[PDB]
């Protein structure tokens, strides 16, 4: 048999398995980039893309 | 005694790539000096690497 | 220039033909008998004045119009 | 190893695929009985599906023990996931492909790249009938392999709504599925359906032959039609309910027809179209064994 | 590889083609080492300069396999080369030195 | 200008055949003195009519 779920049914259960990240996740910071421009304006196509 | 097969070989590549650069189309004045310079600068550097 | 009346066949006949004489389109010749000439890609070419990547891959390789299987005229 | 029984795994107990319906564990069946359809003036007929390509895409090297089961349930049926051929791990399975291979296919869904301790897993003889079709669920992003993401969806409506003559005739008219409902009913439909263990389903598929297949093939035909069920609510135009007296009768329009939308909807799980060739192609490879 | 951004458009560019083959001479082992993300340069270098040819290898396909007795099998299909692909059986095309 | 067009169709410039007869390119480009001592001569001053 498949458990019930929890949210299906009206009693409370008060141990519950998180999902949580560690240490070797991050979300959010901020990251670093090496941004190269283009060595002529006039060598840009801009279509037929 | 004179021959050094490492040079020469960087000679014939030099010799290809001239070849290569000679035969790039191109349609603006200034590519094509930059072409026939690039071509002598190749030959240039054939001679720092003998 | 005539704007109630036809257009008299002389001047219609020696500005069409002036007008041809002024039109060349990019090609690469070739003996094979199986090819053809991809003439959209070769006008369009034309018309963007060769700026258009398309008009630039012309303008540089000419012999890319040149095809024997018609799709892969433009696969290339 | 889990030795595979004369009919297939999912004869094992272990294996029983089950979704929630008023408090109880029904089976797929019982469900699909509750199900009612109102044909339409359109009619869907099937085209014959494309054979799936030779290509088997390459297991790149990786270290890890990819969660295979978890990548495919949820590309199908996840209520969140996206850009599912992004990282493109599903290719993984090929290295279960070859003969006298290291790796193990776990019970537990995951490819361990070698055969480890107190871990079960599939029968490699099944696991690699399985991956030598499933592994192609690794090209369903490259151009030249993608699956048709229209027409397939014909054979889903067939094998879903399709009455027995409709099925023989191999077209049937365009339906709209109804049946009595709770709240979130196709949201808690789905995620019953993204825990079924559905590589047990997908490896007796492909291992079994003869009279142990087509046996099978008839005692997991509801369970085929509840993936195909959720799949059909992913791509239906619209879903809506319908007061019936103090009662309500979730409906979708439509089963068969492929509505290619992929703005989010709170009544149903809804495929990014990374999902939807992926799912083309799930069903390309499934509907290929599956008429055979 | 230390990416280069170079998009080939000037006859000058041809600098950087240079910049590997000398690399390719002084250092074979490294170079071997970096090679397919060196191809992914090669790859904007040919098809400016030589988009014909360009269209016919890269129809080849931009890798291959070698199999068992050793021959060649070239993808067909056009794709960009990540060092993910060092340790799995593929390599640059570009190095199949296949006429 | 027309005239113009249809002297530029031909090509702003041409090369000496080996055989002698003279081949434009059929292109509009600016000249270049790097051009001086390649193959190419500019086409105002063939004398082809
Ligand atoms: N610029 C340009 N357009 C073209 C050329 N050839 C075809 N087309 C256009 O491509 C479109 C698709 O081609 P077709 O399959 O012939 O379509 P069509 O509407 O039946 O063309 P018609 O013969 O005019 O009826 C047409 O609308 C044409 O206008 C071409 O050589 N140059």
């Amino acid at each position: 048999q498949v458990g019930i779920p929890k949210l299906e049914v009206d009693h409370i259960s008060f141990s519950n398995v998180v999902s949580m990240m560690t240490a070797n996740i991050r979300t959010g910071d901020d990251m670093a980039v090496e941004r190269v421009n283009p060595d002529d304006v006039r060598a840009i196509n801009i279509r037929n893309a | 005694t004179v021959t050094n097969e490492f040079a020469s070989r960087f000679r014939t590549i030099v010799a290809t790539l001239a070849n290569v650069v000679n035969e790039r189309a191109v349609q603006d004045d200034m590519q094509k000096a930059t072409r026939s310079c690039t071509k002598q600068w190749l030959r240039h550097l054939e001679t720092q690497f003998d | 220039k005539y704007p109630s009346k036809a257009i008299p066949a002389d001047e219609l006949i020696d500005n069409l033909h002036s007008w041809m004489r002024s039109v060349h389109l990019l090609h690469v010749r070739s003996e094979d008998n199986t090819l053809r000439y991809n003439w959209m890609l070769g006008v369009y070419a034309r018309s963007t004045n060769y700026t258009t990547p398309v008009g630039q891959l012309v303008v540089n390789a000419p012999a890319i119009l040149n095809y024997s299987n018609p799709q892969d005229a433009f696969n290339s | 190893m889990l030795q595979q029984p004369t009919g297939g795994y999912t004869t094992l107990e272990q294996f029983a695929f089950t979704i929630r319906n008023d408090g109880t564990n029904a089976t797929p069946t019982q469900f699909l009985q509750l199900l009612s359809y109102e044909a339409t003036e359109n009619e869907l007929v099937k085209k014959t599906i494309p054979t799936p390509e030779t290509h088997l895409p390459s297991a790149r090297n990786v270290p890890g023990n990819v969660y295979i089961e978890d990548a495919i349930t949820q590309a199908l049926f996840g209520i969140s996931a996206q850009n599912v051929n992004a990282h493109g791990y599903f290719s993984r399975l090929s290295a279960l492909a070859l003969p006298n291979t290291s790796a193990r296919l776990g019970l537990d869904g995951v490819i361990y790249n070698s055969e480890t301790i107190n871990i079960p897993f599939y029968d490699p003889a099944a696991v690699a009938n399985f991956a030598a079709t499933y592994a192609k669920l690794g090209n369903a992003s490259t151009p030249r392999y993608r699956a048709d993401m229209i027409d397939i969806y014909a054979h889903v409506g067939l094998e879903l709504a399709g009455t027995d003559a409709e099925r023989a005739a191999g077209v049937m008219p365009v339906k709209r599925a109804k049946f009595d409902s709770w709240e979130g009913s196709l949201i808690s439909l789905s995620r019953d359906v993204v825990n079924w263990k559905i590589l047990a389903f997908l490896i007796d598929l492909c291992s079994l032959e003869g009279e142990a297949l087509r046996a099978f093939k008839t005692r997991n035909r509801d369970v085929f039609r509840m993936m195909l069920f959720i799949m059909s609510t992913a791509v239906a135009a619209n879903v809506v309910n319908r007061k019936v007296t103090k009662r309500v009768d979730r409906v979708l329009e439509y089963i068969g027809v492929n509505s290619m939308r992929t703005a989010g909807r709170t009544a149903t799980i809804t495929y990014d179209l990374s999902r939807h060739e992926f799912a083309a192609k799930f069903l390309q490879l499934t509907f290929t064994r599956w008429n055979a | 590889l230390k990416k280069i951004a170079e998009s080939f458009e000037d006859p000058s560019s041809i600098v950087v083609v240079l910049e590997f083959i000398l690399f390719a001479l002084f250092f074979p082992t490294e170079f071997n080492r970096i090679k397919g993300d060196i191809q992914n340069v090669l790859l904007l270098f040919f098809s400016r300069w030589y988009p014909v040819e360009y269209g016919i290898f890269v129809q080849r396909g931009a890798t291959y396999t070698i199999n068992a007795a050793g021959e060649f099998e070239f993808s067909g299909r056009n794709e960009k080369w990540d060092q993910a692909l060092y340790l799995s059986e593929h390599f640059p095309a570009l190095f199949s030195d296949v006429p």
